[PDB]
């Protein structure tokens, strides 16, 4: 039969049985729903980091909001795994962002902007 | 659940395989000599099997005849060429260009390319079985042609 | 290496040749596309009666290039200059109408 | 937290707290050993990711 | 394999295609066009989080892959896994060549 | 992983877009520019112990 | 990201005055992503802090702050107050305290007289139970480095450069006297800290209102405006894409003095005048082109008069120096045309000045050929709301 | 260029210059038809009583003073953004620059000469159709870390040799003083003695600029010139030992 | 932990404090003992001693 999509693509006689029973006496001891509520998260796949990437138009597409999550999570202000507070001077510290295109200029006019006004750059009209 | 981006590997097509269709551009008609066969009072019209017309050529549709469970949505779907297509050149890396009835010199090579990506693209599908019938005209007999 | 000249008192206009002296508007000629996409504004108002009227066989090269039809029933008289003009007037210095 | 909710064993500070609750200080003294390693491991919290 | 298609690579590619008209390829074509044949692939299979996505950065120009590390004493061990077969890829040449 | 072993220690963690034979602009990826082996992760020690 | 600003800037009512088309960025374009600072409370923090301090180590601390990190304090009482304030209700402490003190302090017992709790007292530190912990003298560089290590600092001192100060108890024990982020923000007393900031150049630091924006702007830009970033309100408006009286926006012009008088345009000088009001301008519409100022009577076309007037004077662009310009018509110097070529700054001034507090005659001396005949026409000739504001029946 | 009887060229200290922080140093020089007599009567012509009068005797020392002004107005250091190839034919596909401000329209037509088309014989054509095709933007970049700044590029763009010389005179001087985290690190933690250490990355860097370092001999100058200004005060040096208690 | 140069680091904890008692010997006139066991963190800057 039909399968939806998900996305958004480019158009738009038989007797007394005699040995089953159902007496359910058996606690799961590590606890098996709680297993398996650890276990969708553990199935859960990670997130993307686009930025430093064009889109179909051509132009181009965390310290102190890394460690809010844990401390959302662990119900405390302060928090034990960190990305600060470390000892490790990464002063180097190459993060991708949408400053830099894929040649190696800037963005602070976007490409395909600055394209348009290349081309727009030398035109011609119809004379008198 | 099943949490993981699983894509869509097997995908099944009862519709034909081809991915040519043949139009008819100017129509005519002729002054026919025989016109339907009789078998003792019922009358069959014969029917051509694609166009008859005074201009026929070959356009490219991509699954004109499927009856899929479930497509891919990259279907390049080119127009009789009385009109033009140049939208699909025109798609691609004409990334401001304006006077919309024109394509790139320079990227013509980038487009046939997408276009033959989207081409093959549009084709991963199976073939399912679905069943047959037998006829008994006098033109092919015996034959088991297919539902 | 395309320049255009024209001169006082009945000079024909002359153009230059990729090598020699510049040469009249009465010869087969090859054109790379690139040429009349230089300026079409200016080449057409230059060329299009010499294309019209004038013998002048011009060779524009492509390679490849998307195309349209159109029909006309033969048992009468028919004119392209309307199609060719909208042509040439519509090819600019980003993209080729077909 | 997978590793936490499949591992068998359970961590718990009662062990610190039942040996460390033992010793003590006689009332004399300014500093006590037993008392500042309480101080510094904080058995109150239960805190393990 | 469409990148050593449409620019320089020193890939050894079959080149079916030249008489249609291109042009010296830069890294903002190149990336565009990549993330094209990207979402190409994506829309067409219906994944939903990536493919391709950090290899969409910086110049797409490229050839087979390799990771390595380094050792204290300059000593790098890379690993190169070898090429598989290429079903779409040589889909798209046979096409090409028909 | 090493015990106490100073020359086979790895430093830096590198990938690359190109092929060996011939040279370009070098590329020197985006995980290379971590101090360390990689991305650094601070653990509390009192959890540890 | 991260942007200067040269006013006082709150997140209530900086939204209603609208400061950045104040300062003259073109952001019509509602982007609605900058969240106002309330930056109101560090200048009364400061003018508390200069009086145990130099202002040079306060500044050199207050330029380190990371503005986008979020921090707190919480004050805390003395040390003779503390074991009282964790006698009552023992419920709030913390487990850093010490176990022996703990089963000191738990019970009931008045325990005024026993020696115990002397020596455990006498015994008792501030510091090892409340790690971070200032100073009462800190030298107030670190501390900026200490609220930017944690999201809670913890003080006995009043005197702080941070965001809130908080109380640990009740008032009654004590001594006399979270946030939504945009992607972008503005706020005064900028930060070297962040790798990306910037700060909004383009006025003037002689005009600036506010004089501890003032000096601390000196400061910034007499140390290390190496390594800032001043951008221009251009570059601000490409990174985008019950109202007040006595706070007019306020410009400065720059003309110069050319003369046509061979058939030839010819440069002689060129003038700055300062701080003239942008509501006359846009008013009088005021363009870049060729005016004539004089006319042929030899008397002032007066709406350059009222130019001036309303404003201050001249000053060289080679000099730096006064100038005032000659109101007669004799040749060694006339100004005949003038060309505005621009505008520098858009800042904004009070207006009523400190000393006019009460409804009372006012004085004024002037020099004495000063314009008295013309000024008197001139405020003559005011109709603004049917009402004349300066008639001449009462100058 | 400008399709004129008659085109001189003057000058002008940034006209195409989308700076950081002015000099205030500008140079204006208006075209020979009007005058320019204000800038030869700047200095020393304070008695010239009608305004279009200069002392011929002052001339050199005007000149001198102008020269000064021109070379201390342009002595910033080349800044890149913006690198984009046109669809246009017109070059071999090159790498155009852009550059920020209002509009970018005149300014390539300005910037690239050879890029434009070739229709007439006028004198312009026929110099523009005589030149060479592949020098034209970039050609060349120093590309360290994947997905960032190209470090520093070469361009073909219309410029002035003069100032180009004297931006690089000025860019080798400030890559004499430049220095490495690593030395500082070293330098600040000897001269701490051990009682503070510091810390300095171990990677690739990006670039810097770090202009710190200076000779052995411009801090004996800036020495004795501060020795000879605090000469017999003591109320000059009493803060500085107050400071130091 | 998955530090290469925890061992160095368990070296110069114990050697921050023994600063002034008893002394190691160095490399060069440029790093006093007492530096901190933070700062070794490459696979260089392990002592000789």
């Amino acid at each position: 039969k039909r399968i939806p999509r998900k996305t958004k693509g480019k158009s738009s006689p038989a007797t007394a049985e005699p040995g089953t029973s159902n007496c359910e006496h058996y606690k799961a001891r590590p606890g098996i729903a709680s297993v398996q509520k650890a276990t969708e998260s553990a199935e859960l796949p990670m997130k993307n980091n686009d930025e430093g990437t064009p889109d179909k138009r051509g132009n181009t597409k965390e310290a102190d909001d890394a460690t809010k999550k844990q401390a959302k999570d662990t119900e405390k202000a302060k928090a034990q795994v960190t990305y600060s507070d470390t000892g490790i001077n990464n002063a180097n510290e190459l993060s991708r962002s949408g400053n830099v295109d894929n040649e190696g200029g800037s963005n602070q006019k976007p490409m395909s902007t600055r394209i348009a006004e290349a081309t727009s750059a030398i035109v011609s009209k119809h004379p008198a | 659940l099943l949490h993981a981006d699983t894509p869509r590997l097997v995908t099944w097509d009862a519709g034909l395989c081809t991915s040519f269709k043949i139009v008819p551009i100017v129509p005519a008609q002729v002054p026919q000599d025989v016109l339907a066969y009789t078998f003792f009072t019922s009358s069959y019209a014969i029917q051509s099997p694609f166009p008859e017309a005074a201009v026929s050529r070959i356009v490219v549709h991509t699954r004109w005849a499927s009856n899929v469970d479930f497509d891919r949505d990259s279907s390049v779907i080119m127009a009789p060429p009385t009109e033009n297509n140049i939208h699909l050149f025109k798609q691609l890396l004409n990334t401001e260009t304006l006077s919309v009835r024109g394509a790139n010199p320079l990227m013509f090579r980038a487009n046939v390319l997408h276009m033959l990506l989207e081409f093959v693209l549009d084709n991963l599908y199976l073939n399912r079985h679905t069943g047959f019938s037998q006829d008994h005209t006098p033109f092919t007999e015996g034959a088991n042609l297919r539902s | 290496d395309c320049r255009i000249s024209f001169g006082m008192n009945g000079a024909a206009p002359m153009i230059r040749d990729e090598t020699g002296m510049m040469v009249p508007f009465e010869g087969n000629w090859i054109f790379p596309l690139a040429l009349w996409q230089m300026n079409t504004r200016y080449f057409n108002q230059q060329f299009d009666a010499w294309i019209k009227t004038g013998e002048l066989r011009i060779r524009i090269e492509m390679g490849a290039y998307p195309y349209m039809l159109h029909y006309y029933d033969p048992r009468q008289y028919a004119n392209a200059w309307n199609l060719t003009s909208a042509w040439l007037e519509e090819i600019t210095p980003t993209s080729i109408p077909s | 937290v997978l590793l936490q909710r499949i591992s068998p064993l359970q961590i718990d500070p009662t062990i610190i707290s039942n040996t460390m609750s033992t010793v003590s200080e006689s009332t004399t003294q300014t500093l006590s050993p037993a008392s500042s390693i309480l101080g510094k491991l904080r058995p109150s919290n239960s805190d393990f990711s | 394999t469409l990148v050593a298609q449409i620019s320089e690579t020193q890939y050894p590619v079959d080149r079916y295609l030249d008489w249609i008209p291109s042009l010296r390829a830069s890294a903002a074509t190149a990336a565009t066009f990549a993330e094209w044949v990207n979402t190409s692939m994506k829309t067409a299979f219906d994944l939903s989080d990536m493919l391709l996505e950090p290899l969409l950065s910086g110049d797409p120009r490229m050839t087979q892959l390799a990771i390595q590390y380094q050792q204290y004493n300059g000593r790098t061990f890379n690993v190169i896994p070898e090429m598989p077969g290429s079903v779409i890829a040589d889909c798209v040449q046979l096409t090409a060549e028909v | 992983y090493v015990r106490l072993d100073r020359d086979r220690v790895p430093t830096m963690v590198g990938v690359t877009r190109q092929s060996r034979d011939t040279i370009t602009q070098p590329a020197l990826s985006l995980s290379t520019t971590n101090t360390t082996v990689g991305v650094p992760l601070a653990l509390d020690a009192r959890a540890i112990t | 990201a991260y942007i200067a600003v040269p006013a006082v800037v709150d997140s209530r009512s900086s939204e209603a005055i609208g400061l950045l088309e104040s300062f003259g960025v073109d952001a019509g374009s509602d982007a609605n992503d900058v969240s106002y600072q309330d930056h109101d409370y560090v200048v009364d923090q400061l003018q508390y802090m200069l009086d145990g301090y130099e202002a040079g180590d306060v500044i050199d601390a207050l330029v380190y702050r990371n503005w986008l990190h979020h921090s707190v304090y919480c004050l805390l009482p003395p040390k003779s107050q503390l074991l009282e304030y964790w006698k009552s209700n023992p419920s709030v402490i913390p487990d850093n305290v010490d176990r022996r003190l703990r089963k000191r302090l738990m019970l009931k017992k008045d325990l005024r007289k026993d020696d115990e709790y002397n020596q455990l007292a006498r015994a008792f530190k501030i510091s090892d139970v409340y790690a971070p912990l200032i100073s009462s003298t800190t030298s107030p560089m670190t501390m900026i480095q200490n609220l930017n290590q944690g999201e809670i600092v913890y003080t006995t001192t009043d005197r702080v450069i941070g965001a809130r100060v908080l109380l640990y108890a009740p008032r009654k024990y004590y001594a006399s006297t979270r946030v939504p982020h945009s992607r972008f923000n503005v706020g005064t007393f900028p930060s070297i800290a962040t790798p990306k900031c910037s700060v909004m150049s383009g006025v003037d630091i002689e005009s600036i209102p506010n004089e501890f924006i003032k000096l601390f702007y000196q400061r910034v830009k007499s140390i290390h405006a190496n390594i800032l970033n001043d951008i221009s309100p251009q570059i601000v408006s490409d990174m985008i894409n019950h109202v007040d009286v006595y706070r007019v926006d306020v410009v400065n012009v720059l003309f110069e003095v050319v003369d046509v008088a061979d058939g030839l345009r010819s440069v002689s000088r060129k003038l700055i005048m300062h701080t003239v009001p942008v509501c006359i301008l846009e008013l009088l519409g005021i363009e870049i082109a060729d005016y004539c100022i004089r006319q042929e009577d030899g008397m002032f076309t007066d709406w350059f008069l009222l130019l001036t007037m309303l404003s201050d004077g001249l000053t060289d662009r080679r000099t730096h120096c006064q100038y005032l310009i000659n109101p007669s018509s004799m040749p060694p110097d006339v100004i005949l045309n003038i060309s505005i070529t621009g505008f520098i700054n858009r800042h904004t001034i009070d207006v009523m000045p400190d000393v006019y507090d009460f409804i009372k005659p006012i004085g004024a001396v002037l020099p004495k050929g000063s314009f008295k005949s013309t000024i008197m026409r001139v405020l003559d000739s005011i109709s603004v709301l049917g009402v004349k504001i300066m008639p001449r029946a009462h100058v | 260029f400008p399709e004129a009887a008659v085109s001189r060229i003057v000058v002008h200290t940034r006209w195409a210059s989308n700076v950081d922080f002015d000099r205030d140093s500008s140079v204006i020089m208006a075209p020979p038809t009007e005058n320019n007599i204000h800038l030869f009567k700047q200095l020393l012509n304070t008695e010239t009583l009608s305004v279009r009068g200069a002392n011929p005797l002052m001339f050199r020392a005007n000149v001198l003073h102008m020269l000064l002004e021109f070379v201390l107005d342009n002595l910033y250091l080349n800044r890149h953004t913006g690198f984009s190839q046109d669809h246009t034919p017109f070059t071999e596909g090159a790498n155009l620059r852009s550059l920020p401000g209002p509009d970018a329209e005149k300014w390539y037509s300005i910037m690239y000469p050879t890029r434009m088309g070739t229709p007439n014989v006028s004198k312009i054509c026929n110099f523009v159709a005589s030149c060479v095709r592949n020098r034209v933007g970039r050609f060349d970049r120093a590309q360290m870390m994947n997905g960032a700044m190209s470090e520093w590029v070469d361009v073909f763009e219309t410029s002035d040799a003069l100032t180009v010389s004297i931006r690089g005179r000025w860019m080798a001087r400030l890559a004499r003083m430049n220095i490495n985290p690593t030395e500082i690190e070293w330098a600040l933690t000897e001269c701490a003695q051990g009682y503070v250490t510091v810390t300095s990355p171990y990677a690739p860097s990006v670039n810097r600029l770090m202009p710190y370092r200076i000779s052995n001999a411009e801090r004996q100058i800036s020495q004795i010139i501060r020795v000879m200004n605090i000469g017999n005060n003591a109320t000059v040096i009493q803060p500085v030992l107050q400071d130091i208690s | 932990t998955t530090d290469p140069c925890a061992p160095v680091k368990a070296f110069m904890t114990l050697a921050n404090m023994m600063v002034g008692f008893e002394t190691i010997p160095m490399d060069n006139q440029i790093y006093t003992q007492s530096r901190r066991a933070s700062a070794f963190s490459t696979p260089h800057t392990w002592p000789r001693c």
